[PDB]
């Protein structure tokens, strides 16, 4: 489940089922390629380290789900947020409530940094080729690769990465093409062609 | 139609005090007055006042206005009709003059113009006021002698001497034997010690049948005495029977 | 005593007999009630009459009294020989206390007379290693009680050591009392015999011990 | 402060037994409590169970009769075992302190309480891959910079198993610039990444930059200089 | 002095005597709760016209006090006047009388009869 | 003249002992409607009158009195008469397949069963949730009573809550009241009154512990029928009263299931919050000085050096071993094994009670009658005070060594004598005769 909330205002995070008892709610954040964190133990107490801005249901409530109150959002706090519910009425819980992610808002567009790099002098003498095509610092991850070669398109071959951002508005897809010794010094250039959201930045690349 | 139990006979110096009881049964204590009255051998019977449980009013004779004190308990029910109580008296300075016999009586009516008047008596606390101490008794065995030879009888007896203060009560075999007992009263020395004199008249034929065994209690010097006496007597009159 | 009544009277078996009880004006009989007690000297009293006419529960209808202005009175008809005693008056309000009288000593005569019985005892063995003798003269069973006791050291008058009681009624309706001779453990074994002579209306009775014997 | 640190074989066979280790370094394994948490990808964090000295250790109802903790006191780090693996045990296995806490409803007498548990202090963690294929060392081939004043440079390393790959550049020297890239899965059944360093124009005078690749399941360790 | 109800039980009966009023006013005072206070009341009308047939019929009918013409026979405890009035309570006193307490009730009615038939001989003069 | 004649006498304070039909009084207490009938009752004398009987001394019997044994009866067919009119629930003895209760000795079973509903065809599989002691199973479970007696269900408009009742007697009696401090209920009494109507009794019909019942005077009094017969029990009474607070913490659901034409059986739904257990707490100080002040009386009837110790109930059924009784609808059953846990010789929060609930009560001292209590809704959580104790004495063959006390009473008459022990029953006869020299006319 995914719940924007824009910058500045307060975010409301779901998880786990509705209480049936007394509960002790604990709650985690796991940025996006790291460890999951300690943030609110006990339904409603910070640790050291956390500031008051993260506020959690009280355990007291009977009948109502484990919310996660997050005052002031900023574009640090998007990533995801899982809970571990100790209700005295279930079982304890040894699979974590199903998270739910926070999206920050008003990020509008971001420019791709694209980089195409020829196959190295290396590879070459093993008989094999490939084309990379390094694409970073974009929001949001959703774009498109569509090689060229000289101006007609390279259909297979074609090994492109899934987006996936670094605890930042930056996404990182990384593209390649599987060629021969011999078809590189065919053709007289190759193109990277990327999509955007609504541009196509293109870098070439011609052997020498 | 109860009864009134007294405190024993205490010996007081002069100038202290005595405090005499006066225990009732049969009767509820709160419906009838407390009449004490004295008796000296040199003034006459002198009422000296009565006091009503139920309320506590007392009434003192102006000769006792200031040295009398009297008290009473408080009623212990038995039955819904009858109860148990108690009355004390407490005279203070004691003089000469005051050396007699003390007596708590009930009163007669409730109501009426004869209500606190003394009807149902006790039996007497005697007082000696005086500073000699006190001396126990010294019992004598008596001999019997012929008190008829052609009838079969003797007499037999107990001798108390020199004993104060006054009195004492003498029985035999523990109570059993009170068929013809003569206890006399005793007699004033010139020293100041009293002694009187017991005797019971039995048959001739009773030798190793009955054992004659005379209790002389002395209670102010706290002393008990069982003497036998002997059967066999030294008459000349007697001794034609045996 | 400011309530003054006669000292004695006498009076004969089945009669009567009459009991003044007078004094001043403050205490009889004006506005004042008369009570009677049966006291027997030694023992307890028994009310018999109260409230001036009316008598005491229990008591029979052989006593009744009447009240005058200035005295009260007492009769005993049919007259017992246990009322032989002492009787006493009381002057009483609703609200004062008691005022006793002087003693009345009833005398009730035309009974039968009583010879007295005296036994003599010589001092015990127990009292002979003290040492001390004393001899015991008890008198019992005479009427009336008036007797005088005389001692003799060996037919020889005693003036040293005499001491007698005076006459108590007994239960029967008698009289009693006794008599003690105090002597020297040296006079006991150097007389014959001693005696304890009693005078009663003229007839003396005399018993007489032997210490030789 | 707490620096604990995972390290595993990273790739075991179906029906084997996989044998985890977490160092650490901070404090001892004895005064506190120890649990280990997996983690599918695109799934939610399960619990595998907690381990404490005095025999204090409890396993998850789900993995019971194949989990075997332990505690190294001597060595002063912590252990795990899970015989028996399958398809479904490829995960990300952390190591974990953990503080217990006792939430009280009832009148406590009565046993009306629970004694519930959170981490606090988590680990870098280590993955590790369940397959029956062997594992193949990476080739790396140098990229030459090309091009404003600026330039890039990277570093290529291509067909090898489970990445589990740690990329440096200048041993750590280097920590301005870099951007590695997640590692693509081709249809050989081989990962590749790329990792690349934003430096000035100004590169030249045998500054000899070198990118250090390190693949733990193979133990290939390949210094590879760049040259325009 | 109204002492109140039952308030001379303890006293003289002459003081006690002086309390008839006050005993007398208040001896009638004017489901399962539905049948017990009422099966009570039923039973207070009841032991209230037994007593008062019985004054009645021994010529006491309008009287609490009345005095009758029945020699007061000894063999029913024979005390005096200021033994009993001036020194007994009634609670004391009814249970010596508790013997013969059937036996005078029939003396009161029989001595009535006789009273009313010879004011009827009385009243017959014209 | 000096014959006196015979004067009746009208309206003389004589009495004898005697039993009659005593009724009921009960203020005016603005209201409702309850169990013991307060409705057809009789008000109250706002000004109520009180004669002291001076002089007077009366001989009382609080195991031989009348009032005891009437009160008894009228208690029990006051709870006869209101449950007349209520719901029968011979429909509930259906097979109850159980389970236990939501939670993580489970003292509460899940039941669901098949039941008629308004129409007499279709069924109804509705679900309910009894307690532990109210269902049995059998080789699936059945209420407890099923095999013993019919059930009737108490109307959920008639309130258990005992107000007081105030007996009087009717016209011709009068009932006597001992005012003095120090009176074991037998015996004359010094200080004496009348009274029209006693004062105001609550009919609480507890065990073991006395509740809300009146304070003895001076020290504390004890009260038996006989001390040397163990098979009698003691009652006791307290001059300052202990401080007890009892709670059911589950908030219980009533769901209201339509059972034939008219008929609704009220079960009991989900329980919102936790799963906890009733409880009694009472302060470890003020017991601690009861039971000690409770002893010291004790001593005076055993020997002034010698032992007493305290212990729970042995032998007995549910009723009696727990102090059951009633606090806010429900019926605890409280384990009173940590009051009776000492042992005095010659010479600082609470204590806590494991209470039990049952909604199947059975009839006390009769064969064929339960009633269903039906569910409260609601933290239910009274305060009583505790001002008697009905005890036992082990009948121990080796004597005058160490006495120990236990206790009971399963018997509502005991609950009766508590606070009928100064009173009785005497009937009025003022026809009394006296003689006086006092003659009529010719
Ligand atoms: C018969 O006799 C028996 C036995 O005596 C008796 O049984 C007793 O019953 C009562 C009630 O039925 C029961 O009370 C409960 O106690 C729970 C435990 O409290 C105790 O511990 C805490 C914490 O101690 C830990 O932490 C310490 C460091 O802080 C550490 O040093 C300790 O070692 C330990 O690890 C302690 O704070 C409590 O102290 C309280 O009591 C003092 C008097 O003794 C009092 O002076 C204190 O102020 C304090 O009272 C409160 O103080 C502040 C407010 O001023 C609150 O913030 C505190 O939380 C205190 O409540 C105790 O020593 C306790 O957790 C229970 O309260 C929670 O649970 C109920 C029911 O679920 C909820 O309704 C409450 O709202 C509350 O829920 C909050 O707390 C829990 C736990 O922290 C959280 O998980 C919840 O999410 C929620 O917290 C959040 O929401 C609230 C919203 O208000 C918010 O304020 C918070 O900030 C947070 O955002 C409950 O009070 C008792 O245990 C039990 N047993 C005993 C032995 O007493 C029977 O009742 C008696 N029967 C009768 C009829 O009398
Ligand atoms: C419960 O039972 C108790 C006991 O059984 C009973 O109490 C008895 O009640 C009866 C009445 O029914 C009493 O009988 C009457 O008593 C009257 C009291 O006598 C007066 O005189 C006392 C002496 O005063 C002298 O001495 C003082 C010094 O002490 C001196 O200064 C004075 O000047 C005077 O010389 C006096 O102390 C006493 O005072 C009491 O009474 C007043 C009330 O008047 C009270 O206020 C005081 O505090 C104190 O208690 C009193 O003044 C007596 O007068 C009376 O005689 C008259 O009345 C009868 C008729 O009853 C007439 O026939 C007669 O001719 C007189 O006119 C009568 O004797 C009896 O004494 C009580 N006590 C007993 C028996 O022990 C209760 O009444 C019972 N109660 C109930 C409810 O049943
Ligand atoms: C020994 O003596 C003590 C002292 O009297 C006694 O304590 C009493 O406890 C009982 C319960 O055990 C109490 O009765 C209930 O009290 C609660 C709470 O009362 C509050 O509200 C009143 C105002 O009404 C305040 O004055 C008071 O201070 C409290 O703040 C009430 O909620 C209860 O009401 C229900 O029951 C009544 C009678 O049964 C009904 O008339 C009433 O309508 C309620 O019934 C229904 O209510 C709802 C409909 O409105 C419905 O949803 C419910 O389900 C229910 O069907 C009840 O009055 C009592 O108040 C306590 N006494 C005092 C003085 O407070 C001990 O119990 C006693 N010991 C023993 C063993 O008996
Ligand atoms: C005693 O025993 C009885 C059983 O006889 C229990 O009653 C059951 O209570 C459970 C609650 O846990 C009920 O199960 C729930 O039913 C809900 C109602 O379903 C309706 O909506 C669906 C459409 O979604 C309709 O098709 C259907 O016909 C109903 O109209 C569901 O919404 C619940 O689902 C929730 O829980 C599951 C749990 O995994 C989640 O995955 C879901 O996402 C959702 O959040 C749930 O299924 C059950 O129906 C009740 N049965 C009866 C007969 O009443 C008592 O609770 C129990 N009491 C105690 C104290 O133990
Ligand atoms: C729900 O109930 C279960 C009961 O199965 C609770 O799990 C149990 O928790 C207790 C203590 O939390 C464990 O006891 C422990 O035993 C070890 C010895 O093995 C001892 O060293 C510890 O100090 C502790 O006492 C118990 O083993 C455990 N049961 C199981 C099967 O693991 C659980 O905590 C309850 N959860 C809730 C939310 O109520
Ligand atoms: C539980 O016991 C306590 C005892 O502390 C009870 O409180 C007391 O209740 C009585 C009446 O039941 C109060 O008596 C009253 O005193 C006033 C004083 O003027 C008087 O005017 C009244 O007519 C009445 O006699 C007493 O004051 C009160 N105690 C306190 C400290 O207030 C309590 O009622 C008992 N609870 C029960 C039985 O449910
Ligand atoms: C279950 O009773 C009945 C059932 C059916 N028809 C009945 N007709 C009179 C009944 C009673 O009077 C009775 O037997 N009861 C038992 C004791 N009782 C209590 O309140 C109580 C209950 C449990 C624990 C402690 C006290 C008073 C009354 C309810 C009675
Ligand atoms: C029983 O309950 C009462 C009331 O619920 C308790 O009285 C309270 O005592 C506390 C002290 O701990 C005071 O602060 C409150 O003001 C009191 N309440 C009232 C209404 O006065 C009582 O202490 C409890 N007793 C026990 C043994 O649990
Ligand atoms: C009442 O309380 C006593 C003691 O609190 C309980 O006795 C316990 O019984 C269990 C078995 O059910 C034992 O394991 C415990 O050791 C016992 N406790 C003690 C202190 O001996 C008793 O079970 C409770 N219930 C009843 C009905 O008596
Ligand atoms: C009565 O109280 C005593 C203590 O006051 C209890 O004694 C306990 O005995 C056990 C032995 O089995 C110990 O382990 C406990 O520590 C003792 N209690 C305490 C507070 O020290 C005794 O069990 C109690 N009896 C009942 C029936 O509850
Ligand atoms: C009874 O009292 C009367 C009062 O008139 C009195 O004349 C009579 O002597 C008394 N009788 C007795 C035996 O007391
Ligand atoms: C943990 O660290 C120690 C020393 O730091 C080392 O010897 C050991 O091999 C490490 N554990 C593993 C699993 O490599
Ligand atoms: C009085 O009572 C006695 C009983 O002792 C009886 O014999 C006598 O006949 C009674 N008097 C009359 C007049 O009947
Ligand atoms: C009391 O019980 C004992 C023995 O159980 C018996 O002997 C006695 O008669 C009973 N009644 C008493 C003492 O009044």
């Amino acid at each position: 489940t995914f719940v924007s909330v824009a910058p500045g205002q307060t975010a409301r995070i779901t998880c786990g089922e509705e209480s049936l008892g007394s509960r002790s709610v604990i709650w985690y954040q796991q940025r996006p390629g790291q460890a999951p964190s300690l943030i609110i133990y006990n339904n409603n107490d910070r640790p050291s380290g956390i500031p008051d801005r993260f506020s959690g249901s009280p355990g007291s409530t009977f009948g109502t789900t484990a919310t996660l109150t997050i005052t002031s959002v900023e574009a640090g706090d998007e990533a995801d947020y899982y809970c571990h519910i100790w209700d005295s009425r279930r079982p304890t819980n040894w699979v974590f409530g199903e998270g739910t992610t926070l999206i920050v808002l008003s990020q509008p567009k971001a420019a791709p940094s694209v980089t195409l790099f020829p196959p190295s002098s290396e590879e070459l003498q093993a008989n094999k080729a490939t084309l990379v095509c390094l694409i970073s610092d974009f929001y949001p991850g959703a774009v498109t690769v569509a090689w060229k070669a000289d101006s007609s398109p390279v259909k297979a071959g074609v090994e492109t990465t899934t987006p996936s951002k670094q605890s930042n508005n930056k996404y990182a897809a990384s593209s390649y093409l599987s060629l021969t010794p011999e078809q590189w010094k065919s053709h007289k250039s190759y193109s990277c062609q990327v999509t955007h959201e609504g541009s196509t930045v293109e870098k070439t690349v011609a052997p020498t | 139609q109860g009864q009134l139990v007294q405190s024993g006979a205490e010996l007081k110096k002069p100038g202290a005090s005595v405090k005499i009881s006066c225990k009732t049964s049969g009767y509820r204590f709160n419906f009838y007055h407390i009449n004490w009255i004295r008796q000296t051998a040199g003034r006459g019977p002198e009422w000296m006042g009565w006091i009503s449980p139920y309320s506590g009013d007392k009434n003192l004779a102006p000769a006792f206005q200031d040295r009398v004190i009297m008290t009473t308990d408080t009623e212990v029910p038995v039955t819904s009709f009858t109860s148990t109580g108690a009355a004390y008296m407490e005279i203070r300075n004691l003089k000469f003059d005051d050396t007699g016999t003390y007596f708590c009586a009930k009163g007669l009516l409730r109501d009426g113009s004869s209500t606190w008047l003394p009807y149902l008596w006790g039996q007497g606390t005697l007082l000696t006021v005086s500073s000699a101490s006190t001396k126990g008794p010294s019992v004598f065995p008596l001999a019997p002698s012929s008190k008829s030879t052609s009838g079969g009888t003797a007499a037999l007896g107990c001798l108390v001497k020199d004993y104060f203060p006054e009195p004492v009560t003498v029985s035999w075999n523990s109570g059993a034997l009170t068929s013809g007992v003569h206890t006399f009263p005793a007699v004033l020395q010139s020293s100041g010690l009293y002694s009187l004199s017991s005797v019971v008249t039995v048959p001739s034929s009773s030798l190793g049948t009955q054992t004659y065994i005379c209790n002389v209690n002395h209670k102010p010097s706290n002393t008990k005495v069982d003497k036998r006496v002997e059967p066999k007597s030294c008459d000349k009159g007697l001794e034609v029977l045996f | 005593s400011v309530l003054t009544q006669s000292a004695s009277v006498s009076g004969s078996l089945g009669q009567s007999v009459t009991i003044s009880c007078t004094g001043p004006n403050s205490v009889c009989c004006s506005h004042k009630s008369i009570s009677w007690y049966q006291w027997p000297p030694g023992r307890a009293p028994t009310l018999i009459i109260y409230e001036d006419n009316e008598r005491a529960p229990g008591i029979s209808p052989r006593f009744s009294g009447y009240k005058s202005y200035w005295s009260a009175y007492l009769t005993i008809s049919d007259l017992r020989p246990e009322d032989e005693t002492t009787y006493y008056c009381c002057s009483y309000t609703h609200n004062s206390g008691c005022v006793f009288g002087t003693g009345t000593k009833v005398s009730v005569l035309g009974q039968s007379k009583a010879n007295p019985s005296v036994t003599l005892f010589p001092p015990s063995s127990e009292e002979l290693q003290a040492n001390k003798a004393t001899l015991v003269c008890l008198i019992s069973d005479f009427y009336p009680g008036a007797v005088t006791v005389a001692w003799k050291a060996d037919s020889s008058p005693v003036k040293a050591g005499v001491e007698t009681t005076t006459p108590s009624k007994q239960s029967n309706n008698k009289y009693a009392a006794s008599s003690y001779l105090s002597l020297t453990p040296e006079q006991w074994k150097s007389h014959r015999s001693y005696s304890c002579q009693v005078t009663h209306e003229g007839s003396t009775v005399e018993k007489t011990v032997a210490p030789t014997e | 402060q707490v620096h604990l640190q995972e390290s595993g074989p990273g790739l075991v066979k179906p029906s084997e037994t996989l044998s985890l280790t977490c160092n650490v370094s901070g404090t001892l394994v004895r005064d506190n409590y120890w649990s280990w948490i997996r983690q599918p990808l695109g799934k939610q964090p399960e619990w595998i169970g907690y381990v404490h000295d005095s025999g204090d250790t409890n396993y998850n109802p789900s993995l019971k009769s194949r989990v075997h903790l332990s505690l190294d006191k001597s060595k002063n780090l912590v252990s795990l075992r899970l015989t028996g693996v399958t398809a479904a045990d490829s995960a990300i296995y952390y190591c974990a302190t953990t503080k217990h806490g006792r939430r009280i409803y009832g009148v406590v007498a009565f046993k009306e309480w629970f004694t519930y548990f959170y981490m606090d202090v988590w680990g870098k963690g280590t993955s590790v891959t369940v397959s029956s294929a062997s594992t193949k060392g990476p080739s790396v081939f140098p990229l030459a910079p090309s091009s404003g004043g600026t330039a890039a440079l990277g570093c290529l390393v291509k067909d090898y198993f489970p990445e589990p790959v740690t990329v440096s550049w200048n041993s750590g020297a280097l920590t301005s610039g870099v951007h590695t890239f997640p590692a693509v899965l081709q249809s050989s059944g081989l990962y590749s990444l790329s990792s690349v360093v934003t430096v000035p124009s100004s590169s030249l005078g045998t500054q000899t930059y070198i990118c250090n690749v390190n693949h733990k399941p193979s133990n290939t360790k390949v210094d590879k200089r760049v040259e325009p | 002095v109204f002492l109140g109800f039952l308030g001379a039980a303890g006293s003289t009966m002459g003081a006690a005597s002086m309390t008839l009023t006050v005993q007398a006013r208040n001896l009638l005072s004017g489901t399962v709760w539905g049948i017990k206070q009422l099966q009570a009341r039923v039973l207070a009308v009841e032991r209230y016209l037994r007593d008062q047939q019985l004054l009645g019929i021994w010529g006491c009918s309008g009287k609490l006090i009345c005095c009758t013409n029945v020699p007061w026979n000894s063999s029913w405890s024979n005390r005096n006047l200021s033994e009993i009035w001036d020194n007994m309570t009634w609670l004391q006193w009814d249970k010596e009388i508790s013997n013969y307490t059937q036996i005078i009730y029939g003396l009161l009615e029989e001595s009535q009869n006789q009273q009313e038939k010879n004011e009827q001989d009385l009243l017959a003069l014209d | 003249a000096e014959n006196l004649w015979v004067t009746v006498y009208y309206g003389v304070p004589v009495w004898k002992d005697a039993e009659t039909t005593l009724f009921c009084a009960s203020d005016a207490k603005a209201y409702k409607h309850n169990v013991w009938a307060t409705h057809a009752c009789v008000p109250t004398d706002p000004n109520p009158q009180e004669i002291h009987l001076e002089n007077v001394t009366e001989e009382f019997n609080m195991w031989k009195n009348n009032m005891v044994e009437q009160m008894h009866t009228d208690i029990i067919s006051l709870w006869d008469q209101s449950l007349k009119p209520c719901v029968k629930l011979t429909p509930l003895c259906v097979t109850l397949q159980c389970t236990n209760v939501t939670n993580n000795r489970g003292e509460l079973k899940n039941c669901s069963f098949n039941m008629t509903t308004e129409l007499r065809d279709k069924k109804q599989k509705v679900y309910s949730l009894f307690y532990r002691l109210d269902v049995v199973q059998i080789n699936e479970y059945r209420l407890i009573n099923c095999n013993t007696s019919a059930i009737t269900q108490a109307c959920p408009k008639v309130s258990f809550e005992p107000i007081p009742i105030h007996y009087c007697a009717p016209a011709g009696f009068a009932i006597l009241k001992c005012k003095d401090k120090k009176f074991n209920g037998t015996g004359p009494c010094p200080s004496v009154s009348t009274v029209q109507c006693t004062h105001g009794i609550k009919p609480v019909v507890s065990t073991q512990l006395l509740l809300n019942g009146s304070l003895a005077e001076e020290e504390v009094m004890i009260r038996s029928e006989n001390i040397t017969n163990n098979a009698k029990n003691i009652l006791v009474q307290f001059n300052t009263p202990v401080q007890i607070n009892c709670t059911r913490p589950n908030n219980n659901t009533r769901k209201s299931i339509r059972i034939g034409p008219g008929q609704a059986f009220y079960a009991t739904g989900d329980i919102i919050g936790d799963i906890r257990q009733a409880h009694c707490n009472v302060s470890k100080a003020t017991w601690n000085e009861t039971l000690g002040k409770v002893v010291k009386q004790l001593r005076k009837h055993f020997g002034n050096n010698t032992i007493i110790r305290f212990a729970n109930s042995s032998g007995g059924d549910l009723e009696v071993t727990t102090h059951s009784f009633n606090c806010g609808g429900e019926f605890f059953y409280c384990n009173t094994s940590g009051l009776f846990n000492s042992t005095w010789i010659s010479n600082n929060d609470s204590i806590t009670l494991p209470c039990r609930i049952k909604q199947i009560i059975n009839m006390w001292q009769r064969i064929g009658q339960a009633m269903y209590a039906p569910p409260i809704q609601g933290v239910i959580r009274c305060v009583s005070n505790i001002t008697g104790l009905i005890l036992t004495r082990d009948g121990g063959s080796t004597n005058s060594t160490t006495e120990t006390f236990r206790p009971g009473g399963g018997d509502m008459r005991d609950n009766w004598r508590s606070e009928l022990y100064k009173y009785k029953v005497v009937k009025i006869e003022p026809l009394g005769v006296a003689p006086t020299r006092c003659k009529r006319r010719v």
